[PDB]
């Protein structure tokens, strides 16, 4: 309760942690590759359940 | 068990109130107050003008 966040490059609406690994963001991405951080900012993965 | 952190930047959303720094309510209860002080003082309470 005493801070925001630790990482405020990965964090934020947009940003780093959010580009590489939103899928809102990974039009241009190859759909075959798996990556350990889909789960981990994909929305409709976070907010369907 | 997370390691959380009390510094005094939480501690400003009491010390930071008006509350705190009014005496009125103080001076009030020892306005009345049923023993006030017997050994008093004037030294250098209130400055006269020469």
């Amino acid at each position: 309760e005493y801070r925001s966040t630790v990482n405020p490059w990965a964090s934020q609406l947009g940003s780093l942690g959010d580009i590489m690994y939103n899928s809102s963001y990974r039009q241009t991405a190859v759909p075959g590759l798996y990556s350990p951080c889909r789960a981990f900012f994909n929305k409709e993965e976070l907010l369907r359940n | 068990n997370l390691l959380l952190a009390f510094n005094l930047q939480n501690a400003l959303k009491v010390l930071c109130h008006p509350r705190l720094h009014t005496p009125a309510h103080t001076l009030n209860s020892l306005n009345a107050a049923p023993a006030p002080r017997d050994r008093r003082e004037t030294y250098s309470l209130q400055h006269r003008r020469p």
